[PDB]
């Protein structure tokens, strides 16, 4: 003999909520830009020896 | 020039011999940075970038 179960509406499960992402763009290195360097170099020498 | 003539006519005698050196490297360095020296952002190809 057995207890008897009658099987009820099913109770509402948590909602699944997917997402779309587009990733940001990874960042440029600088391009090398150059100083003249040398010409300073031969000023400080010009007015030194002055 | 004008310098090193107005302190030989005033007798001062003081660039004869190897005093004369700093008259002589002084107008070499002026040379080098008024002749060559370098260009502006209209010579994009400056020795670095090319």
């Amino acid at each position: 003999m057995k207890r008897g179960f009658a099987r009820p509406t099913p109770e509402k499960p948590p909602v699944i909520k997917p997402e779309n992402i587009v990733l940001s763009t990874p960042l440029s290195i600088p391009p090398p830009e150059g100083k003249p360097w040398w010409l300073i170099v031969v000023g400080v020498v010009v007015v030194g020896l002055l | 020039g004008g310098m090193v003539a107005m302190v030989f006519a005033s007798g001062s005698h003081v660039f004869g011999g190897i005093g004369s050196i700093f008259p002589l490297f002084m107008m070499v360095g002026i040379m080098m940075m008024m002749f060559r020296g370098m260009g502006g952002g209209q010579q994009q190809m400056s020795r670095p970038k090319l």
